[PDB]
């Protein structure tokens, strides 16, 4: 219910929402400046009489046109091998944004990542893909805990002159006893002696109490 | 990385009409200079803000430093306030020895700023280690997160509480 | 109205006393919003750990929440 | 539909031309999209607006197995038309 | 920095299996120190003996 | 979203992307 609310809550914001893209538009608005500055510069003179040499030609003679043409050539080939550095340094940014989206879907959509924030903030679940004329956005599903809820924990307890301690859990209490929950959701089963291990005493610890371990072995006398 | 600012033309000649003439007579190659410039610039505040704005929440510590005995006067926020940096970023910025119609704007993010983002981090940190990361900062003695480390790593509590006052 | 700043002098935007959200980045921190005046950017929001050698909150509930991570690619 | 040198009552270029169905104003002569190209003029003895065009071009790239394969090739005419041979 | 970026939120806000990312040795953990121009991690790592 | 400067269009129109995507 919840899964397909948040991915009509997504339909009805991108549908609504403005900003959320900016910035592959601001990279075609971006290489548009970049021709358009080219080509403004095409029509203009870099230090020439004119930005035309065509009105040179149907004008003056060989050696001035050719030196007036050597100047307006000389401002061209900065000018594209300009545009080529810009180029390849927006390449070359495009570059680490295209192997670190690789990453991103071999880590997000082909598996299960721990990595933190690597596939979106939260707990991690799963990531959608879903391309774009000129990229791709990966619609990144995860896990947000709720309704935290403060009891007090216990490392492990003095039971039988032994420090009994949680095989894979922890032992809260919520005023007066003892259950045994996992450490990230509230998922309580009572605390007993298959679902903790003992090793060794209870005289070191900070913190441990004196409390018993159920043990379901007595009733199997009858 | 410094944020310039560049007064391109009056570099490129210095109070020249005439030059102008020229320059706008040679054409906008100043002027794609400054959108490089400009580029920069937000690539390093955009830099700056992934860097720290990784948390929507501003966290404090308690006025309790009760995180097992530990003494951290050196390292934490200094309540006298030199700055609320710990003495070791004081040797930091101690360790760092520094126109013309040229100047060098001032960093985006001032050390006021910097600092108690990195407080709040590291408030988040020492609370919740993890779970910030993956939400909200959840309290924590310090003793079953390092817990919860080991059993990351595959090994019990028992270990840390056994010396972790040694440990400490 | 008028204020000298770090980053030059802005007149007829108030300088404040309270800090919000950055709108407007000036610098040093020093953002504008709303007729529109200049202040300092809010870091965020300020929460106090229960902090507790003895003590445990685990969440009872969670949503689904599902996110967009937006990647330049061509 | 033919690259071409004009003068056109004094006013001189060179490119391929066509009509226009555009209107200019009447004491609007010749047009120029953005980046300064010209699309579009005001023809000097009638005043009718005729299409400014570009000279026409392609890029020209070979196609091959390698040698030693073949000394086959295919040929590319390059965003155009093969009518123009 | 978006190494560094990496790093925090992988050794800061996480903890990391990935070897000599956050320093060399086990890792335990790491606490980030700002810098006039920079920020440094205090990476935390553990060696047996 | 001329002159004898074009752009080349992509080499993967959409419809591949799709159902790369799709698969
Ligand atoms: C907490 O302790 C009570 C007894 O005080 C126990 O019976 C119960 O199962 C636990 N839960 C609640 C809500 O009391
Ligand atoms: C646990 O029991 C022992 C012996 O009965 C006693 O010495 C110790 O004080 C007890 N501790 C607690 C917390 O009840
Ligand atoms: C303990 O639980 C109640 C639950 O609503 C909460 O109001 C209280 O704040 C919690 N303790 C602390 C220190 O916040
Ligand atoms: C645990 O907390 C209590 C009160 O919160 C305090 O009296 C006690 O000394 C703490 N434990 C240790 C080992 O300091
Ligand atoms: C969680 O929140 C939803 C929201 O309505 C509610 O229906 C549900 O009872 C809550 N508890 C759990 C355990 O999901
Ligand atoms: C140009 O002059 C001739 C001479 O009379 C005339 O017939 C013709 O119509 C004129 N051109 C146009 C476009 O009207
Ligand atoms: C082409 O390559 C093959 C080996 O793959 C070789 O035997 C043959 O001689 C080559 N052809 C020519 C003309 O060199
Ligand atoms: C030239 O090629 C384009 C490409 O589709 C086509 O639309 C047009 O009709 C062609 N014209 C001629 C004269 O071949």
């Amino acid at each position: 219910n919840q899964f397909n609310s948040a991915i009509g809550k997504i339909q009805d914001s991108l549908s609504s929402t403005p900003s959320a893209l900016g910035k592959l538009q601001d990279v075609v608005n971006q290489n548009a400046q970049a021709l358009n500055t080219l080509v403004k510069q095409l029509s203009s003179n870099f230090g020439a009489i004119s930005s035309v040499l065509n009105d040179i030609l149907s004008r003056l003679d060989p050696p001035e046109a050719e030196v007036q043409i050597d100047r307006l050539i000389t401002g061209r080939l900065q000018s594209l091998q300009t545009y080529v550095t810009q180029q390849l340094i927006r390449a070359a940014e495009i570059r680490a944004s295209a192997n670190l989206a690789a990453t991103k879907m071999s880590e997000c959509v082909l598996g299960q990542s721990k990595r933190v924030d690597f596939c979106g903030k939260g707990y991690h679940l799963m990531s959608f893909p879903q391309s774009a004329p000129h990229g791709v956005v990966f619609l990144h599903v995860t896990y947000v805990p709720a309704q935290e809820k403060n009891f007090t924990t216990a490392p492990a307890i003095c039971h039988d002159g032994k420090a009994h301690f949680p095989r894979e859990g922890v032992f809260v209490s919520n005023g007066t006893h003892w259950f045994v929950t996992q450490r990230n959701f509230y998922e309580p089963q009572i605390i007993t002696t298959d679902n903790t291990f003992v090793s060794g005493n209870c005289d070191v610890v900070i913190g441990i109490v004196n409390n018993t371990v159920y043990d379901p072995l007595q009733p199997e006398l009858d | 990385m410094t944020k310039t600012s560049v007064d391109c033309t009056m570099y490129i000649c210095g109070d020249s009409t005439e030059c102008s003439n020229l320059l706008l007579q040679y054409g906008s190659f100043c002027t794609q200079l400054n959108r490089a410039l400009t580029g920069i610039a937000v690539e390093q505040d955009k830099n700056t803000q992934e860097v720290f704005a990784q948390v929507k929440q501003i966290y404090k510590t308690p006025p309790i430093k009760d995180f097992g005995g530990f003494n951290f006067s050196q390292i934490l926020p200094d309540p006298s306030k030199p700055s609320k940096r710990s003495f070791i970023e004081d040797l930091l910025f101690n360790k760092v020895t520094l126109f013309n119609g040229l100047t060098v704007l001032p960093p985006l993010l001032t050390d006021e700023m910097i600092a108690q983002y990195t407080s709040a981090l590291l408030a988040g940190t020492i609370t919740s280690g993890w779970t910030f990361g993956a939400g909200a900062a959840l309290q924590i003695p310090f003793a079953m997160q390092m817990a919860y480390r080991f059993n990351g790593i595959g090994v019990t509590q028992n270990v840390l509480y056994e010396n972790q006052k040694l440990i400490a | 109205n008028v204020f000298q700043t770090r980053a030059g002098c802005l007149i007829g935007a108030e300088h404040v006393n309270n800090s919000y959200e950055c709108d407007i980045p000036i610098g040093a921190g020093i953002c504008a919003s709303y007729s529109i005046i200049a202040y300092t950017m809010s870091l965020g929001a300020e929460n106090s750990v229960a902090y507790s050698n003895n003590s445990i909150a685990i969440p009872t509930n969670f949503t689904i929440s599902v996110t967009t991570e937006i990647l330049p690619v061509s | 539909n033919k690259c071409v040198n004009f003068n056109f009552n004094g006013l001189t270029g060179t490119g391929v031309l066509t009509e226009s169905n555009k209107k200019f104003l009447p004491f609007q002569q010749f047009g120029r999209d953005i980046a300064d190209t010209t699309d579009a003029v005001r023809d000097p003895q009638t005043l009718e607006i005729l299409d400014i065009t570009p000279c026409s071009f392609g890029g020209v790239s070979v196609i091959t197995p390698g040698t030693n394969t073949s000394n086959q090739v295919a040929v590319l005419y390059q965003d155009v038309n093969c009518t123009e041979v």
